[PDB]
């Protein structure tokens, strides 16, 4: 037999590690460790960007392997598209309290 | 021994330092060139009203760009090698004089027949005759015979030197415990001066080289005074 | 022996805002001011020496 | 670059005055040291 | 709020008391060397013990009660203690390098021939062969504790570690006693001089190998390692590992093909 | 939190432009001034 | 050959700008040509050869030393 | 190789235990029996005051300046001969 | 707070203030290093004395221009600001580490001074060659004191460069390639890992050097068996890398500056510019022994040299053709850092054909520790590396302050530096053609006008350095600030205003995977 003693992350992980582990498992990335899945893009199905703020920088790879993402500021209201292929975004606020 | 205003190469002494001066003269040519088609081509960019900002296609540009200079530099390998080659080369010497470097003065050893041996250091500024040339003259010359193939070792007995005759085409660093072999061939006589390549300390400046070429008559005379 | 590593957590824990190498309570400040003494004491010296072994002596 | 105006704007006079200060810190004492250097060698 | 996964560090003391600890490390020597004293390499050396401590208990107190290495500090973990075994690897071959130089082409000064006139180097099948076996013996050791701590077996990960440890100790008295009954001196020219520098900083490598399986040992004592979070035991098996193999380089090079 | 925006991400202060010509005066000028006095001491001493 | 020896020849053995070696391995053909001439009771005038070579190319003081440390028995080189 | 034993793929820990202690610390102990046997006060050389060994081009920063740092009476000369 | 703010940083914007700021007061000590050379070389006859105090300045100019000026500012100012905003990362791998980095600097300046003020100074050259850097021509600490600032020196760079490597390759967004990084970024991880592999054998050869002054080694001393030769292969084993090290950021800048001032999206042939690079990193390394060719060494491996060094002249074509392509149909912006770029491009070129000149083993027998040499690496270092640091320092100065430059000033900078730098270079192509030598206090009476007018140069390139001073002071004296910023679509770094905030990114960038 073992007999075990050594502690597992399930038991002695705290902090931001535990939250990471936790969230991770119920499958959601609230720290942003994966890359989200890209949409159509069009006005009726635009990219869904959560943010804790009013405004988040979107980053914009136009066609796969570019040399240049396109960035700018993303604000809380209609939908916004790239100015390079006009490709649609949406904020979407929440929180992280309790 | 360079002259006032002195652009390029002193004059060639020895063919091997001929070679050099036209090997040097094809390699400036392309220099010119290179040099002319950038500030050229960086000119013409900058001179136009009318523009292009969208993105753009390198393949088949950048294949010019890698393919002529891949030409060009084979044109300038291609002689470089051969006169490298040429510097080794199977000759064959009649005369071999060691020179060691000091702490800041050059000795001699012409030590085939003879123990012939002896120091050379500078004139200082004060005790120049009427002519003489400031931090090149030295009190005891290296008479060497000329239009003979010689072969020169080079030492030192202390820190690093570095034994260079520019007009002849010649520079072989003095490395305490090590025999470094040159070799030294002059197409006219005269006198035909050098200076310590390497930093040497206090006076590195102030020991220099000073050839002195004459027929192998005058020579065979010079070394039997000096025993 | 047997796990403390929770209470330790709770300690590093605790929103007192003590940056963490302080966190520990007496002893890290004890080590903090008495390492931070010999530094600016020993580089005081130092210059000192440099200062001395720059002019000729004896 | 678009710039706001200056806040507080060094004019022609205030200018001429760093440009002079600034030329001084330089020139001054290395023109100290490179003066007295004769007397430096005799020792 | 951070929505990021990485550290932001606290403002520390520790970069100031270690960048000083330098200037007394070096300034120290200096004044050992010249002016024959040890005042100020005893205070480099000590600011630098106390800069040490301090700085790796903060990173336990971030790691193990803070919770602060997330999956993505951790990976950054990894490629900074490989990015620093290659320094430490570049710099070992600079030694070879002063070795394979002087022993492949030998100078008149010697003898014209390796080893030198005068050397009576150490048979290579005596302490040495005892030293190489030591040491590859303590790589089945820590990778028995490895295994041991990755299957929840605290018990058999610290009689692993402990084996471990003591052969390190082991190779350590060893070594130098070897140094000790040495015919030869740092002084006897090139052979001393590459085999002393040589097998010399390879051995604080060792002390410096056996020191950080200690904290490791200490640590697992109190609890602080899990089957699946333990990179602190991971960077010392990998620079233990590192250690081994220059090792086995030195033996072969500079023990039996320069015997 | 430490001050954010222009003049107050710097370890100096920029709040009087007379103080920093003087404090510009010492930093970059001493920097300056520092192989002169030491070409001076090497002399001075043999 | 040596009625009419100038200098050394090219020697195919050292034939790089490095003649370190050259120096030194025609001193050790003398010295142990010599060693082998005087104990058998033969001409050392066939050493000569190495003689002239070692003297055309090592400069004076590293033979000067090597001389005052084979009288010394401190010369590293087996003769 | 000039190595033959066959994969055991039976567990972890107790495998690399297995090796600890069936072949690893047993070469400790065969070559500790090989080392308490061939390791003993060899014959020490006479000595020659060879200018390319005993090096002193600065005097060491410890004792009197002339002695190496593990240096051994027995075995380890001066530049100008043995210790007594 | 002060003390928690600049002495105790773990904020990559901070840490990088304090290199600029470090790098500027060593450029003040590089510049008044470089004048006094000139001041003793602008006339016959002897100045300070003999060439030894002639050549501690002479040293001394070298390790700061190269190792607390052009790296310092390069690689840890505009490294620590740029790096981590044009990644979208918060801040580095190793923040603590980070400042450790920085603060090792002084120490090492430190042991430099002490060095140059102990004894007679350590002139040796800032190869530091055995024997006259051994024990018994430099006995003294000086030498001591100059290896003990390298190894400082050496340990800020390899723990910074852990720090950038682990920086650019770990905290990306995840859906960003490194193939969507920018041309500096790049620049800065290929410097990080010559760097990493360099400095580790430079140090090891300096410390045999320190083991052979003090602990009665042999590693470069004939009389234990040793070579000084061994000691030039382990340094320049060290010192080709060191060089590619002190241009590789500069790429990089001006990759970005005539990029954004021809009003482009990218740079022309992204991944031209990369295989470029991580050429130029590569045969870097394998070219060392062209710093050799008179030691007297097998024709075989001098032709192999000769011929490696010349390869390099490929991928750097590539990337002078870039830029100049950058510009082909560009809205030309006529600002200062353009200038700076433009520069560059023409002085780099012309000092980068200077050393394929170098490259042959034939022509460098004569060129060899001539001033040709010397004038060869004036033109890539001080007409490459500074106008890379002029121009990107000009184009990023309101970033991290906030506050413009006075743009007519700066040109008028540029203008009076153009004429000071070509003016004390160009006449040493003529010296060295004619065989004026290195680390000489005085020359023969031939070679007087060129050095004379060298010198001239030298006091021109002088009025700029005080000039700059009081271009930095007007700006913050006159406080303009920054409004807008143009082509921030795709310069990521100005998205977060100018200076950007003490945390940056606090919550990352969205970019999606298509
Ligand atoms: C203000 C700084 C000072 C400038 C110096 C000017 C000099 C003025 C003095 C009197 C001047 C008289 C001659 C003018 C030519 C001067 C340089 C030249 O071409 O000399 C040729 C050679 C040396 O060759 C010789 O062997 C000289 C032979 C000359 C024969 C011509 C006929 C006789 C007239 C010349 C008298 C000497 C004849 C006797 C000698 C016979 C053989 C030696 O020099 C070299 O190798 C120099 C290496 C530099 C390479 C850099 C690449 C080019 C960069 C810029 C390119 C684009 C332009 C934009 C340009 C913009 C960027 C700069
Ligand atoms: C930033 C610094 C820097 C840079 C970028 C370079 C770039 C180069 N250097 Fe130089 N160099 C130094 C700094 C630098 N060097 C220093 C400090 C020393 C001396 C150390 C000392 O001794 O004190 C030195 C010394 C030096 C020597 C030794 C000379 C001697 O001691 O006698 C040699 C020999 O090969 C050399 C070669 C090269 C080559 C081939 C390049 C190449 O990288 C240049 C390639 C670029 C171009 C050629 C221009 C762009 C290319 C094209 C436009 C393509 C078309 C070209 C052709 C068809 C040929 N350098
Ligand atoms: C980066 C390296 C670098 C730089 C910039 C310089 C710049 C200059 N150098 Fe130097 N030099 C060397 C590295 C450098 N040099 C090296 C490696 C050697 C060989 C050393 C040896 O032989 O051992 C050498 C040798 C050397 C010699 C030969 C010594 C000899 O053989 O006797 C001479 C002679 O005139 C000389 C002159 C100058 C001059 C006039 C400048 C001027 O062009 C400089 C003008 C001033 C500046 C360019 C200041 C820039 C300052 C800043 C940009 C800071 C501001 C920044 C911020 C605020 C962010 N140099
Ligand atoms: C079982 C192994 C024991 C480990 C060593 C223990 C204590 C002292 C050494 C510390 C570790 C550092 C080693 C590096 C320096 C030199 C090699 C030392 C190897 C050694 O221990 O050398 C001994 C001599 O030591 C001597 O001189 C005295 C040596 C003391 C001088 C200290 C060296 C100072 C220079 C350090 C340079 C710092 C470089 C760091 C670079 C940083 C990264 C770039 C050898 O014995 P010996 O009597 O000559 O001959 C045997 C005769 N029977
Ligand atoms: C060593 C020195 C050697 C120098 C090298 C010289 C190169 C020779 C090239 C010459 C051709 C000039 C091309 C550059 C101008 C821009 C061309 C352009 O604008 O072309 C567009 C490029 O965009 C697209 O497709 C996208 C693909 C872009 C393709 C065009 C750009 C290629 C060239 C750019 C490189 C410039 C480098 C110059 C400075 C070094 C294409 O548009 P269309 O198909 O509708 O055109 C149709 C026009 N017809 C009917 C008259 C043919
Ligand atoms: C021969 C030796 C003598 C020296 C030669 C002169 C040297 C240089 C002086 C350059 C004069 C200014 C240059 C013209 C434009 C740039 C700077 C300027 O004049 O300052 C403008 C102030 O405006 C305004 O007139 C508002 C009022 C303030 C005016 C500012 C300038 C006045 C003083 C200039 C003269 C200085 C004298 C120096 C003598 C040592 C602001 O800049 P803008 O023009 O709005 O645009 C810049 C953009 O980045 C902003 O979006
Ligand atoms: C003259 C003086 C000579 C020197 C004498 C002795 C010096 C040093 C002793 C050896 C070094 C020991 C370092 C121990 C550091 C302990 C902290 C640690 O190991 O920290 C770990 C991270 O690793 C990390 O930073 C990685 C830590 C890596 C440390 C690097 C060690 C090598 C550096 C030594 C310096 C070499 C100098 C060169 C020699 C000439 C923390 O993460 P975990 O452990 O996974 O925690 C997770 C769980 O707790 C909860 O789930
Ligand atoms: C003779 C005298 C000459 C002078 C020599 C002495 C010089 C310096 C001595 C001071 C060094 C001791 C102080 C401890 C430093 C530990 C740094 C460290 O270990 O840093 C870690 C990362 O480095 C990693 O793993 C990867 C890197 C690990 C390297 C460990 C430190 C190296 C120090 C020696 C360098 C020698 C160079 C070797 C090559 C020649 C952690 O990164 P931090 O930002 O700390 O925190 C981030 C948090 O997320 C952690 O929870
Ligand atoms: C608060 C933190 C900062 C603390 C700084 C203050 C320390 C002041 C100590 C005074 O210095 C002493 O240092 C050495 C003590 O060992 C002596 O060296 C001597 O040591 C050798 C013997 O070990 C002798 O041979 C030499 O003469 C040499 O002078 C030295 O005489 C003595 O002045
Ligand atoms: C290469 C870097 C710098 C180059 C350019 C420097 C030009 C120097 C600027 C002036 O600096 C000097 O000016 C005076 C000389 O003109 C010196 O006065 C000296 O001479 C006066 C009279 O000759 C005395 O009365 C003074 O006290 C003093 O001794 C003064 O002390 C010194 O600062
Ligand atoms: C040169 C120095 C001498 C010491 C050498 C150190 C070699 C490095 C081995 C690291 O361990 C890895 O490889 C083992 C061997 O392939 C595996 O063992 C075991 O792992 C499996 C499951 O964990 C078992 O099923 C198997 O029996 C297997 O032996 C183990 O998993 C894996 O981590
Ligand atoms: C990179 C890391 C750097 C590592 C630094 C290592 C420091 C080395 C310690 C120096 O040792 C000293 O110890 C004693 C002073 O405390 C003295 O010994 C004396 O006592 C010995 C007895 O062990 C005798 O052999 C001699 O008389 C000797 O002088 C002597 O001064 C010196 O040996
Ligand atoms: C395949 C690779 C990367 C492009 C990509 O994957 O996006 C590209 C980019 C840079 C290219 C190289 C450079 O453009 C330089 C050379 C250009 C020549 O026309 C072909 C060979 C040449 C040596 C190229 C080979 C290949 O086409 C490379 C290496
Ligand atoms: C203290 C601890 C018992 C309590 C626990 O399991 O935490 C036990 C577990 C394993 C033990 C160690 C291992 O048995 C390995 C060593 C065996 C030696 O015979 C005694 C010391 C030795 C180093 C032991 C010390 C101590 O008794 C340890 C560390
Ligand atoms: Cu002898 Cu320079
Ligand atoms: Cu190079
Ligand atoms: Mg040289
Ligand atoms: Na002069
Ligand atoms: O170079
Ligand atoms: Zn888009």
């Amino acid at each position: 037999a073992s007999g075990g003693g050594v502690p597992t992350d399930e038991e002695q992980a705290t902090g931001l590690e535990r939250e990471v582990m936790l969230a991770a498992r119920k499958g959601q990335d609230p720290y942003n460790i994966l890359a989200p899945k890209a949409t159509s893009g069009t006005k009726e199905d635009p990219n869904l960007v959560p943010s804790i703020t009013n405004k988040r920088i979107v980053g914009c790879i136009c066609e796969e392997d570019n040399s240049t993402v396109i960035w700018f500021w993303l604000h809380k209201g209609e939908a916004q598209r790239c100015p390079s292929c006009g490709t649609h975004y949406k904020l979407v606020p929440h929180q992280l309290a309790h | 021994m360079a002259y006032p205003m002195q652009l390029g190469f002193q004059d060639a002494t020895s063919p091997i330092m001929e070679e050099l001066l036209h090997f040097h003269d094809h390699t400036l040519m392309i220099v010119f060139l290179i040099s002319s088609l950038v500030l050229y081509i960086i000119s013409l960019m900058l001179t136009t009203k009318l523009t292009h900002t969208s993105t753009m296609d390198a393949q088949e540009v950048e294949t010019i760009w890698t393919i002529l200079p891949a030409i060009i530099l084979i044109l300038i390998a291609l002689p470089s090698l051969r006169i490298l080659y040429m510097m080794d080369e199977i000759n064959n010497p009649s005369l071999t004089v060691k020179t060691m470097g000091h702490q800041w003065y050059w000795s001699y050893e012409y030590t085939d027949y003879e123990d012939l041996s002896f120091d050379s250091y500078m004139i200082p500024t004060s005790e120049l005759k009427p002519g003489e040339l400031r931090l090149l003259e030295v009190d005891n010359r290296v008479v060497l015979p000329m239009e003979m193939t010689i072969r020169m070792l080079v030492s030192s007995e202390d820190v690093l030197h570095s034994w260079a005759v520019p007009s002849l085409g010649l520079k072989t660093d003095a490395i305490p415990g090590r025999l470094n072999q040159t070799t030294l061939m002059s197409s006219r006589p005269g006198l035909y001066y050098g200076q310590c390549s390497e930093i040497c300390g206090s006076n590195h400046s102030f020991m220099p080289i000073v050839l002195e070429l004459v027929p192998l008559k005058y020579f065979e005379k010079w070394s039997a005074s000096m025993l | 022996f047997e796990n403390r590593v929770a209470e330790k957590q709770k300690l590093f824990q605790e929103d007192n805002g003590l940056p963490v190498h302080l966190k520990g309570g007496a002893t890290d400040n004890i080590l903090y001011r008495v390492t931070m003494t010999l530094c600016l004491g020993g580089t005081l010296y130092s210059l000192y020496c440099l200062g001395w072994a720059s002019f000729p002596h004896k | 670059i678009t710039a706001k105006p200056a806040k507080t704007p060094t004019s022609p006079k205030e200018q001429a005055i760093g440009l002079s200060v600034t030329f001084l810190s330089f020139l001054l004492p290395a023109g100290w040291v490179l003066y007295h250097l004769d007397n430096y060698k005799k020792s | 709020h951070q929505t990021h996964a990485y550290h932001m560090v606290n403002p520390s003391p520790w970069p100031l008391t270690g960048a000083l600890s330098a200037l007394l490390m070096t300034s120290g020597l200096t004044m050992w060397f010249h002016f024959n004293s040890m005042t100020l390499l005893m205070i480099g050396l000590t600011t630098n013990m106390l800069t040490m401590y301090q700085w790796w208990r903060d990173v336990i107190r971030e790691s193990t009660f803070q919770g602060h290495h997330t999956p993505a500090v951790q990976k950054g973990l990894r490629y900074g203690m490989i990015l620093f075994i290659i320094s430490e690897v570049l710099f070992f071959t600079g030694f070879f390098w002063a070795f394979y130089h002087s022993s492949l082409a030998p100078t008149p000064e010697l003898g014209g021939c390796w080893p030198p006139t005068g050397i009576h180097p150490l048979n290579p099948l005596e302490v040495p062969l005892l030293n190489t076996s030591v040491l590859l013996a303590s790589g089945v050791s820590i990778t028995w504790a490895h295994h041991s701590l990755m299957e929840g077996d605290r018990k058999h990960m610290l009689q692993a570690l402990f084996i471990t440890i003591t052969l390190g100790v082991y190779f350590t008295l060893l070594q130098a006693s070897e140094y000790y009954e040495a015919p030869f001196t740092i002084s006897d020219g090139v052979y001393g001089s590459t085999f002393f520098v040589a097998t010399g900083f390879h051995g604080l490598h060792v002390i410096i190998g056996s020191t950080f399986l200690i904290v490791c040992f200490f640590r697992q004592l109190k609890f602080h390692f899990t089957s699946n979070h333990h990179f602190g035991f991971e960077a010392a098996a990998w620079y233990w590992h590192f250690v081994d193999v220059v090792w086995l380089f030195l033996y072969v090079s500079i023990y039996w093909w320069g015997s | 939190h430490y001050e954010e925006g222009p003049g107050k991400n710097i370890p100096f202060s920029v709040e009087n432009k007379w103080r920093l010509l003087a404090m510009m005066t010492l930093f970059f000028g001493s920097g300056f001034a520092a192989p002169f006095f030491i070409v001076r001491h090497q002399l001075l001493k043999k | 050959k040596i009625k009419n020896y100038q200098t050394a020849p090219f020697d195919s053995r050292f034939p790089n700008q490095n003649q370190t070696r050259n120096c030194w391995q025609n001193y050790l053909d003398f010295h142990r040509c010599e060693k082998a001439m005087t104990a058998k009771g033969g001409d050392v005038s066939v050493c000569e050869w190495y003689r002239r070579v070692y003297k055309s190319l090592c400069p004076i003081s590293w033979v000067s030393t090597w001389d005052d440390r084979r009288a010394e028995g401190t010369f590293p080189g087996k003769i | 190789a000039s190595a033959a034993k066959g994969d055991h793929g039976g567990t972890g820990a107790r495998t690399w235990r297995f090796l600890t202690f069936g072949l690893a610390l047993p070469s400790v102990a065969l070559c500790t029996l090989n080392s308490w046997l061939h390791s003993g006060h060899r014959e020490r050389p006479a000595f020659i005051p060879y200018h390319h060994l005993r090096i002193r081009t600065k005097p060491f920063s410890w004792g009197d300046g002339n002695h190496t740092f593990f240096h051994n009476p027995r075995v380890n000369p001066l530049p100008t001969g043995y210790e007594k | 707070m002060f003390i928690n703010r600049w002495l105790f940083s773990t904020n990559h914007k901070d840490i990088g203030t304090l290199y600029l700021l470090f790098g500027a007061w060593a450029g003040m000590v590089g510049t008044a290093l470089s004048l006094l050379i000139r001041a003793e070389l602008g006339q016959p006859g002897t100045l300070l004395g003999d060439d030894q105090i002639y050549n501690v300045v002479v040293t001394a100019h070298a390790f700061v221009m190269i190792f607390f000026m052009v790296m310092p500012i390069m690689i840890g100012g505009f490294g620590n600001w740029l790096v981590p905003l044009m990644i979208g990362a918060p801040d580095m791998a190793f923040p603590r580490m980070n400042n450790m980095s920085f603060w090792l600097l002084p120490p090492s300046f430190l042991l430099l001074l002490a060095s140059s003020m102990v004894e007679a100074g350590a002139g040796t050259g800032w190869t530091v060659y055995p024997p006259l850097a051994g024990n018994l021509a430099h006995a003294g600490a000086s030498v001591d004191l100059t290896i003990f600032s390298l190894h400082l020196a050496g340990v800020s760079s390899i723990l910074g460069a852990i720090n950038f490597i682990t920086t650019i390759i770990n905290m990306k967004p995840p859906a960003m390639s490194q193939y969507q990084t920018p041309l500096f970024v790049w620049s800065v991880m290929i410097t990080a890992v010559l760097l990493l592999l360099s400095l580790p054998v430079l140090a090891a050869g300096i410390t045999m050097l320190l083991t052979d002054r003090n602990l009665n080694t042999t590693f470069f001393d004939p009389a234990g068996g040793g070579d000084p030769i061994l000691y030039q292969h382990l340094f320049w084993f060290f010192g080709h890398p060191e060089v590619y090290i002190l241009i590789l950021p500069g790429f990089g800048m001006i990759s970005h500056i005539v990029t954004y001032y021809s009003g482009k999206k990218e740079p022309f042939g992204y991944m031209g510019m990369v295989w470029a690079m991580m050429s130029i990193g590569f045969l870097g390394f394998i070219v060392w022994a062209h710093h050799m060719f008179t030691v007297g060494m097998d024709v075989d491996t001098r032709a192999y040299f000769t011929s490696a060094t010349m390869i390099i002249a490929i991928p750097t074509g590539v990337k002078v053709f870039s830029w100049l392509a950058t510009l082909h149909g560009g809205n030309i912006k006529w600002s200062p850092a353009m200038m700076w770029a433009l520069g560059f491009i023409f002085l780099f070129t012309v000092g980068g054909l200077t050393g394929i000149v170098l490259a042959n083993s034939s022509l460098d027998i004569v060129l060899h520790d001539t001033y040709y040499v010397v004038a060869h690496f004036h033109y890539v270092l001080s007409m490459g590396a500074v106008f890379a640091i002029m121009g990107g320092f000009v184009h990023w100065f309101p970033l991290f302050s906030g506050y413009t430059l006075n743009d007519t000033w700066a040109k008028i900078h540029f203008a009076i530096m153009f004429v000071g730098v070509n003016m004390t270079f160009f006449p040493q192509h003529f010296l060295g053609l004619s065989g004026m030598p290195r680390r000489y206090s005085d020359y023969p009476d031939a070679y007087t006008m060129w050095n004379t007018i060298s010198s001239m140069g030298s006091f021109i390139s002088l009025t700029a350095v005080m000039l700059m001073v009081f271009i930095i002071w007007e700006a913050f004296a006159s406080k303009r600030e920054v409004l807008t910023v143009d082509l921030t679509t795709t310069n990521l770094e100005w998205l977060n205003g100018c200076p950007p905030p003490y945390h940056t990114f606090e919550e990352p960038t969205y970019v999606n995977l298509k």
